[PDB]
């Protein structure tokens, strides 16, 4: 809901998804966790279109 | 949608074949939120800096120089032809940078940062360590002078604490408030009789010339006074790169 | 400068516009000069803090009461407003003395009753709070017929 | 050795609650913790409120009385009748009869609907009373006198 | 500036007092140039940092290893932390570290 | 007579009416209780009552049904 | 007309029938005679105009602080 929303993180403050109307959203995004080679998963998806 | 860092977002259109994530390629980035802001105008920026804490291995290179940018709805502007006098010789002392600011800064459409601020941004390609910390920055500055009227001698001898200078000679009402957060810088007092013989008698033998270790010693302390030892190596040469010294 | 005695007479010229932001009022006195706008005084109230106060101020051509620090002409102070036969008061004064409140521009009150202990709240448009020992209770009445 | 205090005073460092205006449409009472009892001369409105949320409004542009609390609880009568709205419990309880009247329809909704008698219970329609159910339908008693 | 106010403007020469001397003789400081004065203030700072393996070699960002983020730059971890109130002196780092 | 986090409350030591000259409309989107000595419901006109997962009517006396014409089904 | 210096102190007498429409009330000084009853004044309140104020009014006996016009007694 945009006039209702929830906080990526219970701690912190983001902005809200501008939509015109409720819609379901999914969210993908990097692992900080991973090293692969010693490089970082951004090292592999920076230059992709 | 793009998810940026700090909570922003950015809308996508996939007629352009833009990128999969938001792009990224400099080493160092400093993002300076500004309020009440009234376009176009001029910003004197004071930058207050510990001038000890930077990288002494080699000078900074001339392709990495510092860049500064302007927000305008989610896209970057630069303002490298704007910048009338930069004291602070790029982060290295502190002084003061004044700024341009031309009247298509823009806030309707901001969404990777707040909207209710206007946005600067500073970076460095690359040796991100060869810049030093900060302690302050500041809007509203200005520098002055210390004017003679008959004073103590001794009163250039000793720096000016933080929070004297607070009053305006012939006050003003539309002024409300002045403020001194800092000491004063670059005094020197007059020479008295004993200071005058030591200078004139090391100048009678080393003729002001640099010939051997005790010229090299007495020509540095008496042009700097802020140094309190020195020593001369003979025959030695330093290497920047290894910090190794030849003997 | 020659200095002043007692207390005198002001009118009120303008509310707004401080050139310094004093929150003072702009008043001329007549005696002086009826001709010019007069200026700038300070306003003493029954409670007045940082952000805190009662805030009531009056309209253009109100009389009011003026004091001057240290028999000074030129540093005035607002002492009250006043009431005369051109501007009537909002009640009329009884030996047994039974009512009291606050009552504004557009005729709505907050007022005591003595006499019957009653406590109402009022507008002019007829809706009406009522806390009362004669009825014993609470009322509420609106405009439209809702009890 | 005999001084007489006659009021406050604000200042730049100790502001007003209020900005001056030309146009002068409210007044009313500010304190230090921000509760506040206004009154505007524009709409006609008065006014009480707690820096938590709790509001008391006489209206005349809304025409009638409101009571709004912090919770979401919410009570109202204006020119359509009487209206109350609780995100939680509504109860009613008295000692005596509690009697509901309407001079139209009355409409009873609810996930389940239970009424409950220590004595006889009756229900009576004038021209038809209908009980049905889409599953199963009782009728249960000691003793069942149908007609 | 006060609160009224938009804009002010400071002429060359202009004085200001600070304090008396160790005779007792006043002191004062000039002004060096003209400046003018409006209402802008900074609002927030944060900060920036892309580490990769070029770093030991001083040279640009190419085989990329994190990037981290400081949302309060001013601060001791970057995040709002207060700082020991008995540090003579308070520094933080422009970008952040890893 | 009291608003708070717990909702409305009211409660009489001796009586509570309710008149309306229109529709007078009792929603919940929980359970619905009604108590008392003795329960009476008149209507001037069709009376009806309805469950949509069953309908229940009980007494631990006599049970009775009335009316000029009984239709069960 | 000999003037007076200062504020002074005064007590209510009289409340009603102001021998003008003038809204004053009757009060005396108790240094200047405390057997005579008095002059009609004028009161200073916190809001005042046409129709329009803050109404409270002392009742007899209570104490009141004076100031004079032009220090005119």
């Amino acid at each position: 809901r945009p006039d209702a929303p929830i906080p990526y993180d219970p701690k912190e403050l983001n902005l809200p998804l501008q939509l015109e109307r409720p819609i379901p959203v999914a969210r993908l995004e990097l692992n900080h966790q991973l090293l692969v080679n010693e490089r970082s998963p951004y090292h592999y998806f920076r230059d992709a279109q | 949608f793009h998810l940026h860092p700090f909570g922003g977002f950015a809308k996508v259109n996939l007629a352009v074949n833009p990128p999969l994530l938001p792009y990224f390629n400099q080493e160092g980035e400093l993002f300076i939120g500004l309020q009440n802001l009234d376009p176009p105008t001029a910003l004197p920026l004071l930058f207050q800096v510990a001038e000890e804490t930077a990288d002494i291995s080699l000078r900074r290179q001339e392709e990495y120089k510092l860049q500064w940018y302007y927000l305008k709805d989610n896209a970057w502007e630069s303002l490298g032809d704007r910048i009338v006098n930069d004291a602070s010789n790029g982060l290295v002392t502190s002084g003061i940078i004044n700024l341009g600011i031309p009247a298509d800064i823009s806030r309707n459409q901001t969404t990777i940062l707040d909207p209710n601020f206007h946005w600067l941004k500073v970076t460095i390609p690359a040796r991100s360590r060869t810049v030093c910390e900060i302690i302050g920055v500041h809007t509203q500055a200005a520098r002055v002078t210390f004017k003679d009227a008959g004073n103590d001698p001794n009163h250039l001898g000793s720096p000016l604490a933080g929070g004297t200078i607070s009053k305006l000679a012939v006050p003003q009402p539309e002024v409300k408030k002045i403020a001194q957060p800092y000491t004063s810088f670059g005094g020197r007092v007059k020479e008295q009789p004993e200071n005058f013989y030591i200078r004139i008698s090391e100048r009678l033998r080393h003729k002001g010339r640099a010939v051997a270790i005790f010229d090299y010693e007495r020509l540095v302390l008496e042009k700097f006074p802020q140094i309190y030892k020195v020593r001369c190596i003979n025959h030695g040469q330093f290497d920047d790169a290894q910090e190794q010294l030849y003997e | 400068l020659p200095g002043v005695n007692g207390l005198q007479i002001g009118v009120v010229v303008q509310l707004q516009d401080d050139p310094n932001g004093e929150d003072r009022i702009l008043v001329k006195v007549p005696i002086i000069d009826a001709q010019a706008e007069g200026i700038w005084a300070r306003i003493a109230t029954l409670d007045a803090g940082n952000n805190r106060g009662s805030f009531f101020r009056p309209e253009v051509g109100d009389e009011v009461i003026l004091g001057f620090l240290n028999d000074d002409p030129r540093d005035p102070v607002v002492l009250g407003m006043l009431n005369s036969s051109a501007k009537p008061a909002p009640l009329r004064a009884t030996a047994e003395n039974h009512r009291k409140g606050f009552f504004t521009r557009s005729q709505m009150q907050l007022t005591f009753d003595d006499d019957k202990k009653i406590i109402t709240l009022q507008t002019p448009g007829g809706n009406k709070v009522t806390i009362s020992d004669e009825d014993k209770g609470i009322t509420l009445t609106d405009q439209n017929g809702n009890t | 050795r005999d001084p007489v205090v006659l009021g406050m005073l604000n200042s730049s460092a100790k502001p007003a609650p209020l900005r001056a205006t030309a146009e002068n449409h409210r007044k009313g009472f500010f304190t230090r913790s921000q509760m506040q009892l206004t009154f505007d001369d524009d709409k006609k409105i008065i006014t009480l409120q707690t820096p938590g949320g709790n509001k008391v409004t006489i209206s005349d542009e809304d025409k009638g009385i409101t009571l709004t609390d912090q919770n979401g609880n919410t009570f109202a009568m204006s020119d359509r009748g009487i209206a109350m709205n609780s995100p939680k419990d509504i109860t009613l309880e008295a000692t005596g009869k509690l009697t509901l009247k309407a001079t139209q329809d009355v409409s009873i909704e609810g996930l389940n609907v239970n009424i409950a008698a220590n004595a006889q219970f009756k229900a009576q329609g004038n021209a038809g009373a209908e009980v049905s159910s889409s599953a199963i339908a009782v009728l249960k008693g000691s003793l069942v006198m149908i007609n | 500036l006060a609160k009224s106010q938009r804009e002010y403007k400071l002429t060359a020469g202009t004085s200001f007092k600070a304090g008396k001397d160790a005779t007792g003789v006043d002191l004062f400081y000039q002004l060096d140039a003209e400046t003018v004065i409006h209402k802008a203030q900074i609002a927030s700072l944060k900060g920036l940092f892309l580490d990769s393996q070029e770093r030991k070699t001083a040279a640009v960002p190419q085989n990329l290893t994190g990037l981290y983020a400081s949302p309060v730059a001013n601060s001791v971890d970057g995040k709002g932390g207060a700082f020991p109130q008995e540090q003579i002196v308070k520094t933080w780092l422009p970008f952040g570290n890893e």
